[PDB]
């Protein structure tokens, strides 16, 4: 009765969607080939699979996904992979040439080739579900495709649908670990669109999750698979309230109302605190108090920024598994009484609590140990303005010399867009500064 | 002859209503499938107050199950005693109000209120002579608070003469579970003042405190708090359904406890609440029963009555007992605590006695109090609302559905006027 | 391979809907460890105290 | 005494008749093998109305199955009640009429009509005192619409005084499954108006609407529709088989309803139709049963009864009920809907109460209504016939079998007179 | 109880018959040797008494190479050895050779075999003539054979399945002449001519089935599926059976308007059927798409007159009624004003059987939409233009007049087809 | 429950095996009794378990992509009348099993698609007889079988009648026993 549409754009978006849909298939008991072996689950309260997977008369379940990319390499890898029979062949949209880490190529030149087909497939998926709750968008924040095509598709979707929610899970550029020399250009060009058309953009840094894997999992040299698994766990915990029964269910509209105070102040953080190896979990007690405390420490945030310099504004704690509200209330009291955790003076209550009775599922071979309790702490903290400041500094350093502007202007994108995006990001930082200061 | 229509709004309202109907079916000996399995003729007699007749000794409640989220209906149906309710009385929308008062009060609530009123009117016209309406909801949420207040206004417009009791669950900062609760609470207080005969303020902080210090419950959940509220709700109207030495219906309580039209916010309570370990170490006679009743730690409004004299009090007893002991206990508790009662009213306590105690208890008492300690309960909400409205936080969500800052100022002014009205009789 | 006959079109659901005495009543119990069972046990149940 | 001969013509008629015989066998406790397994003496005292005793506790139905294609009859033989009917009562041709009225009425039908009349006469002469004939057919087809009319003419010639009852499934545009069904419908109603004494109009559209709105069936198969028609047929003739406080047989109904010879088209219905969800939560009483009988959504014809004044109505209640309640309910229905009944008839409805309900049912009521709103079906059929006959759309198929273009003109004009007479008394 | 005689003429007809009989044997569970490891096969097969089943078919063709392939093929044991009529010299894509010269050599034997098949019958329903308009024998010999059948069996129905020349794709130089000459005999004796086009099926296989290079082995399978869907009502029970007589009654308004189209709805690949909800409404809607008809014409440029929907498999009649109401609500699908109920429905319970190695996917339900529309006149106009261009200079009429055949019948057939297309245009006019 | 047919004239024994080929042979056109029994027993099981839609139907079995076997227990009453005392549907499926220590498996094992006994005969100790007959007919041990979302009552049934407890649950709502010696692990941690 409640359905959401998952859109994965670019290589990072598609690769994260791989882990996301693996997690969904394991969580809802759906085999990778499409079949659902449990006949008894087609009834009663076990109809939760309709949220993500569309049902067909043949017994197969087709995910409501649109894996679009300008290059065919990753989608062809999927089509030759284990999940080849899972996704609908028409949903796996491919181009012929990537955006080459160029915003203009992904926005106009190569975008216009398949933007119509992508919109047609999205409309076809939407017309199949009668309870469309919103959109989930996964894209690299500083890539070429994941910037330009994401901007184009997001603005087209905002035009077409409007009131439907749109939640973005972007890969924000790390302060130091950047894989391309032109990341800040694409990042700040897509900052303008992701602010105007999205609703809740949860950015993620690769370096922060690398540090989290090194510390809490003792993974010395991790890869993209672990990061994708963690992001998939976060998204599954976010959407758990839409498909499982529990006290204080949190809908997407409830999330937006509780966490987003202003139309432009809508860029939260995200963290999955109960991340721990299979060995340390035995020693840990793994109760509500400690997993709630672990959320607020700077070493558990999945964005490379220190929350201590930024007052918290609105926190949405999405608990899972065996959670009793008394424990959550005690944890909230202990968090509020802490002097280090600084809240704003205009938000006397800033905790929105969502509890679910479905414990998190663990993918076999995964680094995350089996836990009875889980929580995602999505905070609209101001400290990430430091990350935006670093991005603006990088943009200024490259744009003072016109480092690679010719690449962008050679694909039909004006030079004034750079200044427009820079001033838009400056306005966003100014808005954060105005909001953060106490009355 | 004195039928009561029950309305459940929101998640908290629906869960408390389910617990309440379970408790009533326990009292009346009603099978969860709707059949009658009672062993006493009194239970079946005057069963029309809360139930209708469906032939073959099958009874269904007069409840109207209301919520904007179909998930609540699915949970209610799947839960115990869910088969009891009539399917046509389930009215629902597409999605919940999302903690938005405007969403549940102006567009989605407005669209669903027509169907809700149709169902309520259809149920009311079938009654021989309805005494009034009772409604269960939560002020902190969007769906419950907003559209329940809309229902309250509409019903009061349609039925100006009937008694309207709302068992609202007010929010408290200690046990806050949302972010925009002060906005919804402030917007609902005005409607509750305007269009309710008598409202029973309930708080989650008080219920948790009771479950932790009065009882010794390990890991209390929402079910226990809902059961306490259910016991209070059943004990409030115990005289309407069973004989007693000194009966008192809802209108009698309203007459006794409302000196002035706006001063009807009560403070419920339950008498025999005691731990499992102390079951055998304490008697349950009238003296200790009234001592608990008037104990400041046995209130479900999360306010200390020691900070404000009661305007009126009322202890609705149940079970076999002697009126002499009850009267002398009330006199003792009113004289020994003269500093906690108003001088300008000669007698502050109204006594009602019923001959049928709740199952499993020799005798029970339900205490409701019109104390001025509600000043703090509304002062917390006023402080939170002022702090949030100083910087206009989260206001765009409300303004995006048709609300205005002028309405927020009006609600704040009305609630400040109400708390000043409580204050100026404190003296 | 052989021709297939169907029994679904031959079903008569109305013949059962015209009954007025046959009542199932008894229903299965959900898994207590399942989220629905947990909700029924926590938010729709209570520890007896009197 | 008062035996009834039942004839099934065409595929739809055969399906309806098979379901009707299953329903009657359930009512009388007749095993599908033909044996009697009933438990009440009242189910056997009037077994001769629909069945012939075979000696060894076997009761073969007095049914004649006629169809031009043998497929339906083979299916009936292989069906659940294939052993019930007399094997020689099966009469069939080589190939079906092909949805052609001329084929099934002039040459291919007339080849088999001799055998059909022979077996009908053989069945009729075995009765102590014959009451009338029941024939089930569909106007849209060829075999039904032609052979049934020819059989009706032949039987009316042979038995001018016995009552004639036809349960015809009138085609509806919304469920149109034949390109040339209006032609057959007009050429059938031409003979139906003159010959028969009581035609029950059935529409697949109305039956589907009933199964959707009322019973809330997601996938209504033809079994459900046939079962509804079977329940109506059982209700109509229930006073001939069971004792009742007030009795009304076929002749009594014919006298009570029709004021004029040509106004013998009726809209039937059924009272206790309730969904599974609301089955437990609905108390079946005479007021509710009468309200559902007179409900427009419960009619088994597509035409809305609110669009025309009722001429006469007949509700044949079944079950133990007080006659005062029945009379007061029927009078209340007449008084509330005084605009829906003709003012030149003081009492506009006939009542009959029987003592034996349907099995597993405590109270039931069968509605038979004679309203001028039935002209809507004939007007739609006339419009379709005019549209196709303006250009002789498919007339060559009919003219190839010996028909004439003048006969088609007469049928349309004659049916227009039927519409005129119904419209004449509606103002 | 109800059996149908099938005749296959020419290479196209014979190969289509091969596909059809393979499909029938698979549907009824009959092995290629004829042995069956109830009454379903009585329609398309005759019991030998010894347990073998001989199909009720005649394979007649002037050239013997294709029949020799049959006799050396897998299905050499099905058909009666005397039922495989053969000649010595082919018609060489000439109407005259197949109609008179080489035709009279074996027309008597073909009629004798058809009479033998009809005599061994009790419930004959009609004829199934498979042939190609553009071919020599499949036109001339078909004309002569149907001319004699209309005399010997003047009452029985004659359902003809004809391969039609494509608007652009051509495999012969004189196929317009043969098609024009055959259009004379189609009107006189046949009762329903479900013409199909090679180009349309090529487009169907390229677009829906996604096969890039089909060579007659998918076209013949699709035509076999169409004919099986047509005749499924005579051998498998179900709601709303549609016999041949009622089929013609509902589909043929006037004696000359008897040229319906053909369409199979759920023609999709194996890997695409797994992820598609093939509802009744969806398949009914995709029947009416212009790029799904098996005749290279645009139905949106004409007016529908009578549409037959022969649903198969697990189908609920309410779903069919809802789908038909949805179709009638649309304004793009225009129906003639004088046919307000132009839909005829058949819902057979037997699902289609997919051949191993076939392009079609296993589906629970299917429908064969058989529409009689005025849009078919475009193809006749195209053949008229081609014939006029080829006959103004008399390109190859000498080959015809030199084979005991007159010149004037060319103009006679041309004006006959002109009258037919004028009649279609007149009928298409709204009242 | 009761069916107005003499089931002894078709079924050769009290608990009759019914394969997909057997059900195809016993077509509803001429053998409507078996199809009606299957459909009514499936409807009763769905109503008792509270499932939204009926999972056990004759048509769903005959047209299933994989072979399935259903078990019916009846009892002749009088003439053309019989009663039905249970239903059990079993079949082979490919399961993505995951044992302890996060070992991934992909093995073919027996599945318990549907298991239902009428309430009046539930206390007669006959479900054990039906399961024993199924095991004998399909020569599969309890070790190598899988349970599709087993109910609690099924859990006590197993742990009481076969001493099989601690059903390890898989991700696909299947609770296979603690016997993972079917084959080598496709993947190891
Ligand atoms: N209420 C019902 N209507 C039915 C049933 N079977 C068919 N019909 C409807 O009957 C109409 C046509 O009736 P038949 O199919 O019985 C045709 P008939 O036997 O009269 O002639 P032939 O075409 O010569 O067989 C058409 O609208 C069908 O949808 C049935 O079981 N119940
Ligand atoms: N966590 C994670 N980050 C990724 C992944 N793939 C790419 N990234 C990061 O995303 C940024 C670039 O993403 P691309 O995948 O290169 O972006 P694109 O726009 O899809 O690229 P083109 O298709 O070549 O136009 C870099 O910071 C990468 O480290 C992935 O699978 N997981
Ligand atoms: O065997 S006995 O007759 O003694 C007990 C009845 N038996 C219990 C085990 N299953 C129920 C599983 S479920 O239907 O509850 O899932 C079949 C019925």
């Amino acid at each position: 009765m409640r359905e959401v549409i998952s859109i994965h754009i670019g290589q990072a978006g598609v690769q994260i969607g791989n882990a996301c849909w693996e997690l969904y298939c394991l969580e809802h008991g759906i085999q990778p080939d499409g079949q659902m072996p449990s006949d008894k689950s087609l009834g009663g309260s076990d109809d939760s699979f309709s949220t993500f997977f569309s049902e067909t008369g043949s017994g197969r379940h087709v995910p409501r996904a649109v894996m679009v990319d300008l290059e065919p390499t990753v989608i062809d890898e999927i089509r030759t992979g284990t999940y080849r029979s899972l996704f609908h062949p028409e949903q796996l949209i491919t181009g012929k040439e990537d955006a080459a880490n160029n915003y203009a190529r992904g926005h106009y030149t190569i975008g216009k080739e398949i933007i119509d087909l992508t919109l047609d497939r999205i409309r076809r998926l939407a017309d199949n579900c009668t309870g469309l709750q919103g959109f989930l968008v996964f894209h690299s924040f500083g890539g070429g495709t994941g910037s330009g095509f994401t901007s184009l598709l997001m603005e087209r979707l905002s035009v077409d649908y409007g009131k439907k929610a749109k939640l973005e899970f972007s890969i924000y550029p790390a302060p130091q670990v950047s894989t391309a020399v032109v990341e800040p250009y694409n990042s700040i060009l897509t900052t303008h669109t992701t602010l105007e058309h999205s609703d809740c953009s949860f950015m993620v840094d690769n370096e922060a999750i690398y540090d989290i894997c090194r510390r809490n999992l003792d993974i010395e040299r991790p890869s993209y698979t672990n990061l994708n698994r963690l992001i998939g766990q976060i998204v599954s915990s976010i959407t758990a309230s839409l498909r499982f029964d529990g006290a204080l269910n949190v809908d997407l509209t409830e999330f937006q109302t509780n966490l987003v105070p202003y139309p432009r102040i809508h860029f939260p953080l995200a963290t999955f605190s109960p991340v721990i190896s299979a060995e340390k979990a035995y020693h840990e007690q793994l109760s509500v108090a400690e997993i709630t405390n672990m959320c607020f420490e700077p070493h558990n945030q999945m964005v490379k920024c220190d929350p201590r310099h930024g007052k918290y504004m609105a926190v949405c704690l999405l608990f899972r598994g065996d959670v009793v509200p008394k424990d959550v209330n005690a944890a909230i009291a202990t968090i509020k009484t802490k002097r280090s955790i600084q809240f704003v003076d205009w938000c006397p209550t800033g905790f929105k609590v969502g509890i679910n009775y479905q414990p998190p599922t663990v993918v076999p071979g995964g680094d995350l140990a089996k836990v009875p309790r889980a929580v995602c702490m999505l905070s609209n903290t101001t400290a990430i303005a430091e990350a935006w400041a670093r991005l603006d500094h990088k943009f200024d350093l490259m744009y003072a010399k016109r480092a690679f502007v010719h690449w962008y202007v050679g694909e039909g994108m004006e030079e004034g867009e750079f200044s427009e995006a820079r001033e838009d990001l400056a306005a966003l930082e100014k808005d954060y500064e105005e909001v953060g200061v106490d009355s | 002859m004195r039928e009561i229509v029950h309305i459940q709004a929101g998640q908290c309202g629906n869960q408390i209503g389910s617990k309440f109907w379970e408790v009533i079916s326990d009292e009346h000996g009603i099978d969860p499938s709707g059949q009658y399995v009672g062993d006493s003729d009194l239970q079946l007699e005057r069963i029309n107050v809360y139930y209708n007749e469906a032939g073959s000794n099958k009874y269904v409640p007069r409840a109207v199950l209301v919520d904007l989220e179909p998930g609540t209906m699915d949970s209610v149906r799947s839960g115990p005693f869910g088969q009891l309710f009539r399917p046509d009385n389930y009215v629902f929308g597409q999605s919940g109000a999302g903690n938005n008062w405007a969403k549940g009060h102006y567009t989605e609530g407005a669209e669903l209120v027509d169907n809700v009123l149709d169902v309520v009117r259809k149920e009311a016209e079938s009654t021989d002579c309805l005494q009034g309406f009772q409604l269960t909801h939560s002020l902190g949420g969007g769906t419950g608070s907003g559209m329940g207040t809309l229902l309250i206004s509409k019903i009061r417009e349609e039925y100006p003469d009937r008694i309207m009791n709302t068992f609202s669950v007010v929010p408290s900062p200690k046990v806050s579970d949302t972010v925009v609760e002060p906005y919804n609470a402030t917007l609902s207080v005005h409607q509750l003042v305007e269009n309710t005969d008598s409202t029973f303020c309930i708080d989650n902080e008080a219920l948790y405190d009771i479950c932790f210090r009065t009882l010794k419950l390990t890991t209390p959940t929402y079910g226990d708090l809902n059961h306490l509220v259910s016991a209070t709700m059943s004990g409030v109207t115990t005289c309407l359904r069973f004989p007693g030495q000194l009966n008192a219906d809802l209108r009698k309580l309203a007459v006794n406890m409302v000196p002035f039209p706006r001063l009807h916010f009560f403070m419920p309570g339950f008498a025999p609440l005691t731990s499992r370990s102390n079951q055998q170490y304490r008697a349950i006679t009238v003296p200790e029963l009234t001592q608990q009743c008037f104990d400041a730690k046995n209130m479900m409004a999360a306010c200390d009555p020691r900070h404000g004299r009661y305007l009126t009090a009322a202890a609705i007893f149940r079970g076999r007992m002697s009126m002499k002991e009850v009267d002398e206990q009330m006199l003792n508790i009113q004289n020994k605590n003269s500093s906690y009662f108003v001088d300008w009213i000669p007698n502050n306590v109204k006594t009602a006695v019923c001959d049928i105690p709740p199952r499993g208890l020799k005798m029970s008492a339900t205490f409701i109090g019109n104390s001025t300690a509600i000043q703090e309960l509304f002062k917390r909400i006023s402080e939170q609302f002022t702090a949030m409205f100083r910087r206009k936080a989260f206001l765009h969500w409300y303004t995006g559905e048709g609300m205005d800052e002028m309405e927020f100022t009006e609600a704040e002014s009305n609630m400040n006027d109400l708390v000043s009205e409580y204050q100026q009789y404190q003296e | 391979t052989s021709p297939i006959g169907r029994n679904r079109p031959r079903h008569d659901s109305v013949a059962d809907l015209m009954r007025q005495d046959m009542l199932a009543g008894v229903r299965a119990e959900v898994d207590p460890n399942s989220p629905t069972g947990l909700k029924n046990a926590r938010d729709f149940g209570h520890r007896r105290i009197w």
